[PDB]
């Protein structure tokens, strides 16, 4: 499937948006072998633990 | 932290840039905050340049902030050097107080003193093992000694600067450690197109430690009739 | 002093879990983890049962809990027991450094049965009316829980402010109650009306009894 | 075991003085904030006063702010509320209370508490009224009788029945404060209804501070 | 501490005490869950992400 | 229940924009962000304007927005349209413990001129004296807008507690009101006097107007 | 389409109990917390009270709690308000309210309003009296007159002129409830002063819970 990553990145409902191996404004040039999405309610101080 | 400045690094209390070590801290806030304030806590506000790593200073005589004379208690260019700490219990946190405890560690030079709490094994010789003596790791074969260690020593060593003997910290007899050894492999044969045959040679290997066996003075000589 | 609010009382029975609610403001209750509680038992000083929200010191039961969110700060007591029976005050600091209690809390553990009171109600003596004054007497006897209401009526019209109310200690053979009533008047203003009337209300009651006299017969 | 004891609470004129002071014990009172904290009769706590360990920082309650002085002794382990300007509402029990280690700024451990009574009324002793038995105060074959003690001040009386020689079915009632400024109390017994005019039955009075004893009869009315 | 990537949906009772634990209960031995009191009012910080 | 503190009414006319205000305390519109606005129209359920503050829900139009500023929160009403003719409360949390709303603004929407009261009154009818009782009525006919009012007068003096008031719909057909205002009284409060009188304000009136008797003509 | 439907309203005494109920249509009941707000005809919202998504959960305003008690049943999609203790102040339209997925906090679908009228007043049929024309009940040449509706209970009344055949500048009012609990009601007509005395003028009055009709003549008074 086609991942457009802008529709998540230029939406203001984020309040967090960390990527550790990629910048977020190069996720729509790449493609991946496979992606894992992985969802959870959590505390808003333990966001900083994810 | 090792590195650092700041009012407490640079005049109160320094860690050096290589700090072995682990640093502890906790609020404090029920035992150090006191209602109106608590002025038993001050730190030294000012300096004639920064301390050294582990440095401490009591000093309380007046420091001079100007280029003209202070040759007394009190002016506008010179200041007691102490100032107190306002710890109120109505402060927030990082105004609140902390006690920290430094914990700071040399390792091996002498023998240990202080070691975590491990159980010893019993001791065995002539097999190639693993061991830690005092926190001295290694990989050798241990043989009892003929080496005069003198009372004081702990540890004997070769032309390399590298062990080659040490002191049971239990039974203070000396044991002699050789490395558990080594060698290349090497495959020799006549050629595939001739042969699928081959004899091996473990290089500079005796053949104890390794159908046709043969100690040349190159290595243990497997697989070749003499 | 801006005191904080709390309930002005709570009940259960034994065994089960209960919880008082203190609140306040940012400047205190909701400026810091420093909320504390104290038990008062009738006739003594208090002591500290939690503190710092919710820490307990040495010797006070594991029954005993606390929280905060927002403004709000609560303290829970997991199983109820007789020595529950006691006010309650929430305490903070606050950002102006001055200290603030709560409301106070009575917690009324239903530790026996409800039983109805025994109403009785007394006229003024002859030689208090002859001192120039009138005090009729309305009492309710060995009741529980604590909880009654009496109501003062004169010539059928209800009465206000001209009355005092003390209770009893609780029985130590019954665990009952009981109340007294004190209605207070000249003599002029006693002779100004005819009937005399308490009406009591009580969880042990199906409807309010009224106990009543005319001053002509009396 | 830690101790606070305290003394000095009395009755007082209205614009009086008055020093509260309280001895502390069992833990090192120099290191510690000291408290005082007050109760009105059947009230809640109200916060009145705090001192520094070193005494070098004071806060007051602003119904006391620019009255009340406390003040402490780290040599004696004492601690005083001086109380000037004296108004009818500081009429309360005081407790002082103090810091420990759990935090500086909680009220650890209390005093016994002191009551201070700011009153203008006289030393007067009471009225004693009987509450005369009668059909209003019969039922189920049991009637109810007392005693109205009136017009008092100030605390305590104490009352008995038969000069002690009743005691089941009596109760007495925790005094009120009328507003006159005088105390008033009840006491009461129930008893057979059938024991009316063959037993006599007397309320015994007694108010120590105006040395007055009282013993009054009790005779039902025909109401 | 769990391997990253692993889940772990087990709700047998965690010992913190040395006695053997059972059912629900025991001296220093609990539930492995608690939930998040997620009330409105709840500070920023304590609110659902 | 702490009651935000909002305007009675407040008007424009049409495509104008006007605001609404709401103050609270520090524990209601201070603190959190959850505070609503609704409307009603007279004698139906109300309707969720905005949510959170400013956030509408949908279907509500871009004509409302809302906004706050410390204790305060504020509802605007921009280009406004006679169906905006409404009572809007203001809500907010205290805490989980309780909800509270703001005291109501009417919205009025200026689509038509001032009318002043025709201003008439009624003195006590001689069968309602053979019952006891003296009712005197004021009645004020077809006003526009909606806020006339009425002072009661005995011997010149002021009235209180003694009279009542009520007021139409909007008339269906020239959009003023109309409002029977009525002192009422024993037969022996008739006695106790000699006049009696009404006197009429509203926005229409360059001054008051007074309708009076004595009981000598009546 | 979401919906809130109520019913449990009516007349009831004072001191006794009534139960609300409130079921719910179009979201998943049990997701949301549920709500009960009053409002006095012609007032501002009260909150009453609510319940938590679960049931297991309620909060109450300070004029309601241990009075009322609210409830709710998760599989019927039904809310309560269990009323006891009523009181004439409780005299109210009720609407359940929910929350929803904007919030579960907000009050986002409301029900259509049940009325309560708590009244210790008995079924009565009016008085009807004549608001008789006078020189203080004339101005610019037009007369007013009319008939007052007094002391009647539950509402409502009705009320024509001249059996219907007077119609211009006819008013009749909504009721006012007075302080014996009784309701009354003006209606009124205005007319040229000319025709006082050469026209009759007649009221027409029902009141169907007690089965009452009146007809009453207005004539002129003296003033």
């Amino acid at each position: 499937c086609v991942a457009d990553y802008s529709v998540l990145y230029n939406s203001a409902s984020f309040s967090t948006f960390k990527c550790y191996g990629v910048s977020p404004t190069k996720l729509n040039d790449l493609c991946f072998t496979n992606v894992y999405a992985d969802s959870f309610v959590i505390r808003g101080d333990e966001v900083r633990q994810i | 932290a090792p590195g650092q400045t700041g009012k407490i690094a640079d005049y109160n209390y320094k860690l050096p840039d290589d700090f072995t070590g682990c640093v502890i801290a906790w609020n404090s806030n029920n035992l150090d905050s006191k209602v109106g304030g608590n002025y038993n806590y001050r730190y030294r506000l000012f300096r004639k340049s920064n301390l050294k790593p582990f440095e401490r200073d009591i000093s309380t005589e007046i420091y001079q902030a100007g280029s003209k004379p202070c040759n007394g208690v009190e002016g506008f260019n010179c200041y007691f050097p102490l100032q107190s700490y306002g710890f109120q219990p109505t402060n927030g946190v990082g105004y609140q107080p902390y006690r920290v405890v430094v914990l700071s560690f040399e390792l091996l030079h002498a023998p240990a003193t202080v070691c975590g709490p491990k159980k010893s094994t019993n001791l065995v010789k002539n097999k190639c093992v693993n061991f830690n003596f005092n926190g001295l790791t290694g990989t050798g074969v241990l043989t009892e000694s003929n080496k005069k260690f003198l009372p004081f020593q702990q540890f004997g060593r070769d032309i390399a600067d590298t062990t080659d003997a040490v002191r049971d910290p239990q039974t203070l007899e000396i044991l002699d450690i050789t490395p558990c050894s080594f060698g290349g492999v090497s495959v020799i044969t006549p050629g595939t197109n001739t042969s699928n045959q081959v004899a091996v040679l473990y290089q500079g290997v005796n053949c104890t430690e390794v159908s046709n066996v043969f100690q040349t003075r190159a290595g243990c000589l497997i697989g070749a009739e003499h | 002093q801006s005191a904080l609010t709390q309930p002005a009382s709570v009940s259960g029975s034994p065994g089960q879990s209960i919880t008082i609610s203190c609140t306040g403001t940012s400047s205190d209750v909701g400026g810091y983890n420093y909320v504390s509680w104290y038990q008062q038992h009738p006739g003594k000083a208090p002591k500290l049962m939690i503190y710092d929200v919710s820490k307990r010191p040495s010797g006070v039961s594991n029954r005993f809990s606390g929280s905060k969110s927002g403004n709000t700060a609560s303290l829970t007591i997991s199983g109820l027991q007789s020595e529950d029976e006691a006010d309650y005050y929430c305490n903070s600091l606050t950002s102006i450094s001055t200290w603030v209690f709560g409301g106070g809390t009575k917690l009324t553990v239903l530790g026996r049965t409800v039983a109805a009171p025994s109403v009785f109600i007394f006229p003024p003596s002859d030689e208090q009316l002859k001192s120039g004054t009138a005090s009729v007497v309305c009492l309710l006897n060995n009741f529980y829980p604590r909880e009654a209401k009496v109501q003062w009526k004169v010539d059928n019209a209800l009465q206000s402010g001209n009355s005092q109310e003390s209770v009893t200690e609780q029985d130590s053979k019954d665990s009952t109650y009981s109340l007294s009533s004190t209605l207070t008047l000249s003599k002029a203003d006693y002779e100004k009306h005819k009937v005399y009337a308490c009406e009591v209300t009580h969880q042990g009651l199906s409807s309010p009894v009224t106990k009543s006299f005319n001053r002509g017969e009396c | 075991q830690v101790q606070l004891v305290e003394s000095g609470g009395g009755v007082v004129q209205p614009g009086r003085s008055l020093r509260l002071s309280c001895a502390a014990s069992g833990f090192t009172f120099s290191n510690y904030a000291m408290y005082w904290v007050r109760q009105a009769p059947g009230k809640g706590l109200e916060w009145v006063a705090v001192i520094s360990y070193d005494g070098s920082n004071k806060y007051y309650a602003d119904s006391v702010k620019g009255r009340f002085t406390i003040s402490r002794d780290n040599s004696k382990n004492t601690l005083y509320l001086q109380m000037n300007s004296l108004r009818t509402e500081d009429t309360a029990v005081y407790y002082c209370a103090s810091g420990s280690d759990y935090g500086d700024y909680l009220l650890v451990y209390w005093g016994q508490g002191t009551l201070v009574t700011v009153s203008s009324a006289s030393t007067k002793g009471p009225s004693v009224f009987p509450l005369a038995p009668s059909s209003k105060s019969t039922s189920g074959g049991t009637a109810a009788l007392g005693c109205l003690v009136k017009d008092y001040f100030p605390e305590p009386v104490t009352v008995s029945w038969n000069s002690g020689a009743l005691t089941s079915g009596v109760h007495t009632f925790p005094a009120v404060l009328q507003s006159s400024g005088l105390y008033s109390l009840s006491s009461v017994v129930t008893v057979p209804s059938s024991s009316l005019g063959t037993q006599t039955y007397i309320c015994n009075v007694n108010h120590k501070p105006s040395n007055t004893k009282v013993d009054k009869k009790v005779e039902p009315k025909s109401c």
